């Protein structure tokens, strides 16, 4: 699994791979790893998929309740605090590693959370099994003066490198762009460089091949 | 027993809440006005007994860094409400990672008052609360809560026995034209002059207590810092 | 009265009538006298019986080898308080290996009695107590009322017709304080003091109990033939 | 409307608290005077000569720097002092510093006010005068059965509270620059002796304590010995 | 592990306007067979659930989901949909975070409103795997994956889909020691539901 | 004076041996309409008075029936469910201090042991089978 | 990994590195190990990140309540809160915490709280894995009543040595100065202390 | 300090009436006329707003709340009770349905939950019934558009066009005078505005009434929700064409 | 609790004809690292009690806070809290032993070895030992940890039995204590050169000597040792 997040001048971009495996066998080749906590706050998770999904859903429900209660737009810091407190309450037994990114009235924010509840900030972050290749790519091709398209290209490059150079990652690239003052964030497989070739021979059996005892 | 516990009368009223409202009136009057980027609250500090220490007789509490509260009513319930509000604001800051908005705290206190009026084993508090702040997303903000669990925001507000005169003068002033002064000292002087117009007694420096909520923080003015406005008002 | 159904109601003049009824319950009890000197403390109790075929109820309860009490009023409340005092003395002797002071026991009883006069659902105690003890500060005698008021006196008397014994103790105050070398003389003084409260009655070996504590004297109770020579 | 603890009257009053104040009114006279550095004085009624002199101490000590006196139902005052000791110990354990006098006053006020919110309990029948010395100087406070408390230059409560208040006001007016410690003790003794005139036909015992910077090292100590006798003689002379 | 004690194989494929779900019938204690009539596919309204793993957990999940489905139908006065049932199954599985059932549940069915075939799989703790091609569970998941990666074509007719899923299931079971003892195939169409039993070696 | 507001001590006997609250609830039901829910696939219930308490009791009955079905793998007999609901209603008439329910129930159910049966129940907790209404 | 606090003459300066490693890999190349508890009285933490963050949040909430209710907390109050949190969870957390503060009365205070929950004041404090390599140097070049610039130079030298000789320590050097003037933030890049 | 209020405060009268519920209904009746009309493509909920003081900002308090992105509510009666009940309903809509099934609850089930909450106040110990009557407007995929009324007794009823408050009888008569089978969202809004203007004594502008609608879809507000609360300017524009 | 982190060193004590002497160093070792210096491990309680603690120092601070709380509590409503109702070494030791045993029984011990020393109100010298597991015993000479193996043999050469106690003056006991501290600094790798010493005498009272230093050490002969053959 590879997940990256890059903060440009007026927003954030979150990208991820789309392969989920159990042991040495690929379980699903089109898994979605970008989670919608708030209409402007999106998180991506690595580790135990069920734990990540459940924690994201619970935090999203609590965030929606808070936004209804306060009649105010939700903030990235609130989700960060809730996620880190929930993860710390379980002493790391909930194995989820998260990258959270959002846009709120206070600006644009990007954080990383670990399974034990520790959090950190940065302008570019990478998580997952193939996070080292993505981190190397980010260190190679990052500058503080980035536009939207430069960031959306950097994220794709990092995810592709992590896909190529890690056995735990593969398939397609999912992108999500958050910018101050607009929604966007509707990419959904920007790149799909893993198209399978056609089979040499068709394997459709003629009708009546299988033996039937009773119906 | 409909007049002794918070249960409905045959006409559908709660007499204990009304009695608490009556108990909200010593008879100190207080005023709150919001300007361009600040909020000002003024209260009467009546200490006719010389044995009391004047600095300890106050009805204004700094709930959080940005939020201040002025209470009308008996001081024990006022301190109870102040402690509850401070605890709620601190818990909100710890849990959600950002400062509690003034209207959120007002809504929480209103919910607590409603719970008090809904259960038969807890009497309503006989105080009226006014929270003032400069919210990061709403600018100057004033919100008042009453013993009935009701709460609402005000452009300006007054609490006390003769609050009708102050309200009438304020609404006439607003019909004439918030306050268009960019410095909080001018707003404080305007509030003092308005209170003198409504409640003419030539307040001295020991007859007033002033709290100012700016963007950075909420604070209160000492007697030496209080006597400078009335000198400025007189020299004008 | 409309302010008498519970202990959590104040009268318009600021009185607790349940506590007053508990106090009046003491006045319907037998007279008990307590006194002390520099070295010894003595309690004298007059006992009662239901009829000629019944025995006389005990009026002196031992709390510890250096502290005891005598009761007037409801016996079960006295038993509860004595058990509490025994528990406190045992706790002090176990945890710190120090003999509990009489004043500490007085404070504990005051707090326990107060806690029953302020909460709905309970009632105040209905017994008065005279507690004697000896500790590092000497001999001590204390008087306990159900309201939680604990006093320290050279001599006192509770129960019914107690004014005679109290008047005798006040008149002879300068005499029994100096009685240090003779515990029996102090016992005689206590007996003569309680004799003033008798209403056409004679002291017998069946209705007289005498408890004593002292410097080199563990808390000792005399009843029956033990009190033959003190009559 | 005078049968339950937490029922408002049609005019907004709580009659149980007023009856508790009436109960406080029957108590003995207790006064407290603050000096520049504080001094607490109490009158103990000698109901009979059987009582052992100097064995029924009424002034209580909280931590090592707080002194408390009360007028009213003595067991209620003792219960309040125990609660204050618990709160002071908790504060000291949590923050390692002795609890400031305003914080202690706020804790006591919250406790007393909470004892007026439900009809399962009754309000305390005592009025408390308590004070001491902390990092911000010398403080004196007075707390009532309603839970309201205030800081005072001089406070008094009990049967003879009016004469004591008049004497305190006269002393405050006559000393705009403050009082010393020994002078405050002498004035407290004189005020107690003057306020004892509400009874006359009853012997009384005077108990004095003080807590100030210098001569007590910021701690609370009872005035006993030659100083107390000098104060008594000064009070008798006046 | 408890998931490899009783054995079992469940597979599910999608067709043009229908689904197919097939399962094995063997139930045995380790290497000793016990029963050859232990079906692992249950039905709730118009949705189908195939469970693999510990047999007692399979029965417990069947009873619990029948309970929940009956209560849901009573409350909402309508039959549950495959996606709603998938969410319910995932939530129920995650409820036992530390005491999870050793199960391999698979959900299939046709949505009444949209008519779109729907198939999903789950892990022991309730992670949804929504695949549009096929879903595989049991002690021979690798064999089923190898059989279904090839031989499978999108939008196959139910007649051809039956043959495809039957061949895949039979060839996967023939190479698994803990599965066999017959096979059951359900072809789920728009309110048709056809059930068939297959002929296979008895090992 | 903790709480002397006890509304006539709902769960006590009258001097004649009657229960005032139960009779008042019966009066309320008699003042209601004249008698549509499904407890399970084979049992239906009609309600009279205080539809909210009726819905609460119906939900409880549904939970009980589903628990019986899970436990025994068989549909619950009508009599068992009616008896459970009647015991639930009677529990509030003897202890708890709360007011009794104000709902009258008419159950129609089919089981494999009796072949179609009808019952009625009232706030007193007594249930009776009827040949016809 | 390399944390320090020094009180010279007018306040207190707290210094730290910015390297966070999840083993041999550097998880965060530039981390802010200096965390604010109050306006004054705040310093840096070592050890496990999650435990330190939780303790810092709890202490900040407690001191916010203390400020709102009883005035202004001292440095010793914050040290006591940290000590209680570390000692009651002795078998549950491994943080290690230095707390530094300023106030008018004492003008700079430092408190060290190692594993086990004990607390010591000391005139200067060093902690972390890299500090093991600078115990002698810090002992040979510390003087009381130094100027601000001398303190900055001393911290820079000690932290540069710790960064050089410790594998798990060292990004940039972050310093925070707390005096009567206010709170000042300083950053020193690798090209400065390596030469 | 103990609660010791375990007994119920609502009991049956000898005539079979529940006094507290009747008194709560009396308190509700002396409120503000709020009405709801169900149409073929939406449901409209309208109410009047009062001014406690001239200096009070009316927009700080909203008498119509969003329960779910597809369900909204209005009240007649005691405002604080309505606010607390709205918070409780918002919590219940998540902690009981959405966190289990992954979808927002249908309108009927949410109304059932709210009715259960209001009924629990009429039978438990040491409480009083809520002094509010609620109108719930919602849309769900299978049940379409629905409108419900919940009383303090906890009994809820479905309505096609209903009104509560002081002018409840006159408003109900006006609504029942002409209610066709082809009502549209804008037609329902116009009818609601006419009825509210007739019921009100004057000052009928955009800042003295509050209206909300359920229907269609608002992807622009997704960031779509079917609940839209009309702004004051839009209400004024609609009143200009009244 | 489960393992000590910052640990103290040996505490030694002995009885002389008119009182008790107890000494302990001022090190706060962190294993093999002498991390902390100037740590006082002799806690005076009242005017007649000294408590010496060896082992984990966080627990030492915890129980010294407990001792402060006990001293505060003893003065409540106690007019004779400084004359006749004051705390005694026996009461303090009983409280400490009860606390230690209760902590042991819950499997959450205080990793300390504690020596309580003082003079009783009747003039009898009190000197007793406690530790984790709640094991208590008394002896004319006591030592905890490492000093139990080296300081005790030397001290027992002066006070070997009870009858030797009246024959020992304060000067001889103090010299023996200083010599034992010097030997401990010679042979203990967790020892420090600086230590504190407390004397409790029935007549004079409590004398506290801080910032003492080990002196008169011998190192000259080390010039003659070379190699290892």
């Amino acid at each position: 699994t590879t997940i990256v997040g890059v903060k440009f001048n007026n927003g954030v971009v979150i990208a991820a791979d789309t392969r989920s495996t159990q042991g040495p066998i690929v379980a699903d080749k089109n898994c979605a790893k970008l989670h919608r906590i708030s209409p402007k706050i999106w998180c991506a998770g690595a580790g135990t998929a069920a734990d990540t999904e459940a924690v994201t859903q619970l935090i999203g429900s609590n965030i929606e309740l808070h936004s209804l209660y306060t009649s105010r737009e939700p903030r990235v810091v609130s989700a960060l605090q809730m996620l880190k407190q929930h993860l710390f309450k379980y002493q790391g037994h909930i194995g989820a590693y998260l990258i959270v990114a959002g846009v709120d009235p206070t600006g644009s924010h990007l954080f990383s959370i670990h399974a034990h509840g520790s959090t950190d900030v940065g302008y570019y972050l990478s998580l997952g099994s193939g996070s080292l290749a993505a981190m190397a790519v980010l260190e190679s091709h990052w500058k503080q003066d980035l536009t939207k398209e430069e960031a959306i290209k950097l994220a794709s490059d990092a995810i592709q490198a992590g896909i190529w150079n890690d056995l735990g990652s593969g398939s397609n690239v999912d992108v999500c762009v958050m910018e101050i003052g607009k929604d966007a964030e509707y990419l959904r497989n920007y790149l799909t460089p893993n198209v399978r070739e056609e089979k040499q021979k068709s394997y459709k059996f003629p009708r009546g091949t299988t033996a039937v005892l009773k119906e | 027993y409909d007049r002794h516990i918070t249960i409905f009368s045959p006409e559908g009223r709660l007499y204990q809440v009304e009695y608490a409202f009556k108990a909200t009136n010593t008879n100190i009057n207080s005023l709150a006005v919001r300007g361009k980027d600040c909020t000002v609250v003024i209260s009467q500090k009546k200490v006719p007994d010389k044995l009391l220490d004047p600095t300890t007789v106050s009805y204004i509490f700094c709930i959080s860094r940005t939020i201040g509260m002025v209470v009308n009513g008996p001081i024990p319930d006022a301190r109870n409400a102040a402690l509850r509000a401070k605890a709620e604001a601190a818990e909100f800051r710890y849990k959600y990672g950002y400062d509690m908005p003034c209207d959120v705290l007002a809504k929480r206190m209103a919910n607590l008052s409603q719970i008090y009026t809904q259960r038969a084993y807890m009497r309503p508090l006989g105080v009226i609360l006014t929270f003032v702040s400069v919210d990061e997303e709403l600018g100057p903000s004033i919100y008042k809560t009453d013993p009935a669990g009701y709460y609402v925001g005000y452009k300006a507000t007054a609490t006390g026995p003769k609050q009708q005169e102050i309200t009438t003068n304020l609404e006439n002033h607003f019909k004439k034209s918030h306050i268009n002064e960019e410095s909080w000292e001018k707003v404080v002087e305007f509030a003092i002059t308005h209170m003198i117009d409504a409640l003419g007694t030539e307040f001295s420096k020991n007859d007033l207590e002033v709290g100012v909520a700016t963007k950075d923080k909420f604070f209160t003015l000492s007697a030496e810092n209080i006597e400078e406005r009335l000198v400025a008002i007189a020299e004008q | 009265n409309n302010y008498d159904g519970d202990t959590v109601t104040f009268s318009p003049t600021g009185r607790l009538f349940q506590v007053e009824y508990a106090l009046e319950a003491i006045k319907q009890g037998s007279v008990t006298v307590g006194l002390r000197s520099n070295t010894h403390a003595v309690l004298v109790a007059l006992k009662r019986n239901a009829d000629e075929l019944s025995s006389y109820q005990k009026k002196i309860i031992k709390c510890d080898e250096h502290m005891g009490l005598s009761l007037a009023g409801l016996a079960p409340d006295a038993r509860v308080l004595s058990n509490y005092l025994r528990q406190q003395c045992n706790y002090s002797s176990l945890v710190f290996n120090r003999k509990l002071a009489v004043e500490r026991a007085g404070h504990l009883l005051c707090d326990k009695a107060q806690k029953n006069t302020q909460s709905y659902g309970g009632r105040p105690y209905g017994v008065g107590l005279l507690i004697i003890g000896y500790d590092k500060s000497g001999a001590h005698l204390l008087e306990f009322q159900p309201s939680g008021n604990v006093t320290e006196l050279y001599g006192t008397a509770i129960g019914a017709r107690s004014q005679g014994a109290k008047t005798y103790l006040e008149r002879t105050l300068d005499t029994f304080i100096k009685i240090d070398g003779n515990p029996d003389e102090l016992i005689k003084a206590g007996v003569e003091a309680i004799s003033q409260s008798l209403r056409d009655e004679s002291l017998t070996v069946d209705n007289l109990s005498i408890a004593i504590v002292g410097k080199d004297t563990p808390f000792t109770i005399y009843d029956g033939e033990a009190v033959a020579k003190y009559i | 409307y005078d049968l339950s603890n937490s029922v408002f009257s049609p005019d907004g009053r709580n009659f149980q608290v007023e009856y508790a104040v009436k109960a406080v009114e029957n108590g003995t006279t207790s006064i407290g005077i603050k000096c520049n550095d504080v001094v607490f004085a109490v009158e103990k009624l000698i109901t009979s000569k059987l009582l052992v002199p100097q064995k029924n101490v009424k002034i209580q000590v909280v931590d090592r720097h707080i002194g408390c006196v009360y007028s009213g139902l003595i067991p209620d005052g003792r219960h309040l002092v125990n609660r204050g000791r618990e709160e002071a110990a908790s504060f000291k354990k949590l923050y390692k510093t002795p609890i400031p006098i305003p914080a202690f006053a706020d804790r006591l006020g919250q406790y007393v006010q909470a004892h007026t919110l439900y009809n399962s309990v009754r309000p305390f029948g005592v009025s408390t005068i308590f004070g001491g010395v902390d990092k911000n100087g010398a403080h004196l406070y007075m707390l009532e059965p309603s839970g309201s408390y205030w800081g005072y230059k001089g406070a008094a409560t009990g049967k003879g509270r009016q004469s004591a208040k008049a004497e305190l006001e006269k002393l405050v007016d006559h000393h705009p620059e403050g009082l010393s410690a020994r002078e405050a003790v002498k004035q407290a003794a004189k005020i107690i002796y003057l306020a004892h005139e509400d009874n006359k036909e009853k012997d009384f015992e005077l108990e004095i304590s003080w807590c100030s910077l210098s001569e007590t090292n910021g701690l609370h100590k009872f005035v006993k010995g030659d100083l107390l006798q000098e104060a008594i003689d000064f009070a008798q002379k006046e | 592990d408890p998931s490899s004690i009783n054995g079992g194989i469940v597979v599910a494929m999608t067709g043009k306007d229908c689904v197919a779900i097939a399962c094995d019938l063997r139930l045995g204690s380790q290497s000793l067979g016990v029963s050859n009539k232990f079906e692992k596919i249950f039905h709730y309204g118009h949705v189908f659930l195939g469970i693999t793993g510990l047999a007692t957990d399979v029965t417990t999940l069947n009873e619990m989901f029948r309970y929940k489905t009956n209560l849901y139908k009573l409350k909402e006065e309508r039959a549950i949909e495959p996606e709603t049932f998938t969410q319910l199954v995932s939530s129920s599985l995650y409820e036992r975070r530390f005491g999870p059932y050793f199960v391999g549940p698979v959900v299939a069915g046709i949505n009444s409103k949209s008519g779109k075939p729907f198939i999903a799989g789950f892990d022991l703790i309730g992670c949804i795997d929504e695949a549009k091609d096929f879903i595989v569970s049991g002690t021979a998941s690798d064999q089923l994956f190898g059989m279904c990666e090839s031989l499978y074509e999108p939008n196959l007719e139910p007649e051809d889909l039956f043959e495809t899923i039957s061949q895949a299931l039979l060839n996967a079971a023939d190479r698994d020691a803990l599965s066999g003892w017959g096979a059951v195939v359900y072809i789920i169409k728009k309110d048709e539901v056809v059930k068939r039993y297959l002929k296979m070696r008895q090992d | 004076m903790g709480s002397r507001r006890y509304d006539s001590r709902t769960t006590i006997f009258s001097p004649e041996g009657r229960l005032y609250q139960v009779e008042y609830a019966l009066e309320s039901i008699s003042h209601a309409g004249t008698a549509l829910y499904k407890l399970n696939d084979k049992i239906a219930v009609a309600v009279a008075g205080l539809t909210a308490d009726a819905e609460i009791l119906i939900n409880t009955a549904r939970i009980h029936a589903q628990n019986y079905l899970k436990t025994y793998n068989e549909d619950i007999p009508v009599e068992i469910l009616v008896r459970r609901l009647s015991d639930i209603k009677q529990g509030y008439t003897q202890h708890g201090g709360l007011r009794p329910f104000g709902v009258s129930f008419i159950y129609a159910g089919y089981d494999d042991r009796y072949g179609y049966q009808l019952y009625t129940s009232n706030p007193s907790g007594n249930y009776t089978g009827w040949k016809a209404i | 990994t390399s944390i320090m606090a020094v009180t010279f003459k007018d306040g207190v300066i707290l210094g730290a590195d910015s390297r966070t490693t999840t083993g041999a890999y550097i998880a965060n190349r530039v981390t802010d190990k200096l965390t604010r508890v109050h306006d004054k009285i705040w310093c840096c933490r070592s050890g496990s990140a999650a435990d330190t963050q939780a303790i810092a949040d709890i202490v900040q909430y407690h001191l916010e309540l203390y400020t709102s209710q009883y005035g202004t907390p001292s440095t010793e109050t914050a040290a006591s809160v940290f000590k209680e949190l570390c000692y009651e969870n002795k078998d549950n957390l491994t943080a290690g915490i230095i707390v530094a503060g300023y106030d008018d009365k004492n003008k700079g205070e430092v408190y060290t709280i190692p594993l086990g929950g004990s607390v010591h004041k000391l005139p200067y404090a060093i902690a972390g894995s890299g500090s093991t390599f600078i115990y002698g140097y810090c002992d040979k070049n510390f003087r009381e009543n130094m100027s601000k610039e001398e303190t900055v130079d001393f911290i820079k030298h000690s932290l540069s040595q710790a960064i050089k000789w410790d594998g798990s320590s060292g990004g940039v050097i972050r310093m925070v100065v707390l005096t009567a003037a206010g709170v000042e933030r300083l950053i020193f890049y690798p090209d400065e202390y390596e030469q | 300090m103990t609660d010791r209020y375990s007994f119920s405060l609502t009991t049956f009268s000898p005539s079979g009436k529940l006094g507290q519920i009747d008194y709560a209904l009396t308190a509700v009746k002396q409120g503000v006329t709020s009405l709801g009309i169900k149409a073929t493509n939406g449901v409209v909920i309208a109410t009047e707003k009062k001014s406690s003081s001239p200096l009070a900002m009316s927009e700080t308090l909203s008498k119509v709340s969003l329960l779910t992105p597809d369900i909204g509510a209005v009240y007649s009666g005691m405002g604080p009770d309505y606010r607390v009940l709205v918070d409780k309903s918002r919590k219940v809509a998540h902690t009981s349905y959405k966190r289990i099934y992954g979808e927002y609850p249908p309108t009927k089930l949410l109304v059932s939950e709210v009715a259960k909450i209001m009924q629990e106040a009429t039978q438990s110990g040491g409480v009083r019934p809520f002094g509010v009557s609620l109108l719930i407007a919602g849309h769900d995929e299978f049940n379409g558009f629905s409108l419900y009324q919940v009383d303090p007794s906890g009994s809820y009823f479905p309505w096609k066009a209903t009104a509560i408050g002081k002018g409840s009888v006159a408003a109900k008569t006006f609504l029942e005078k002409r209610w066709n089978d082809e009502l549209e969202l804008e037609d329902a809004i116009h009818i609601a505005l006419l009825t509210l203007k007739e019921s009100v004594e004057g000052e009928f502008n955009g800042d003295t009434i509050e209206l909300a609608i359920i229907g269609d879809e608002n992807p622009d507000l997704l960031g779509g929700p079917r609940f839209r609360k009309l702004t004051s300017q839009e209400i004024n524009d609609r009143l200009e064409a009244l | 609790t489960q393992q000590p982190i910052v640990t103290g060193t040996s505490v030694i004590s002995m009885k002389y004809d008119n009182g008790v002497i107890i000494a302990a160093d001022n090190l706060g070792s962190y294993g093999s690292l002498l991390r902390f210096n100037g740590v006082e491990r002799l806690i005076p309680v009242g005017d007649n009690t000294v408590v010496g603690i060896s082992g984990d120092i966080s627990d030492m601070q915890h129980i010294e806070r407990l001792l402060k709380d006990l001293v505060t509590e003893n003065a409540y409503d106690n007019p004779l809290a400084d004359a006749e109702e004051a705390l005694e070494p026996s009461y303090i030791f009983e409280y400490l032993a009860t606390v230690m045993y209760q902590r042991r029984s819950k499997m959450n011990p205080l990793w300390n070895a504690i020596i309580v020393a003082g003079v009783q109100s009747n003039g009898d010298q009190f000197l007793r030992y406690v530790n984790l597991l709640g094991v208590t015993y008394s002896s004319p000479t006591l030592a905890t940890g490492f000093g139990a193996h080296m300081a005790n043999p030397l001290l027992r050469k002066v006070v070997d039995r009870e009858s030797d106690i009246p024959k020992t003056t304060v000067q001889v006991a103090e010299e023996a204590i200083v010599n034992a501290m010097r030997v401990l600094y010679y042979r203990d790798a967790r020892s420090s050169r600086n230590f504190s010493l407390a004397i409790i005498d029935k007549n004079t009272g409590l004398t506290f000597k801080k910032n003492l230093q080990v002196e008169n050490m011998k190192w000259d002969f080390a010039k003659d040792i070379k190699g290892y053959g």
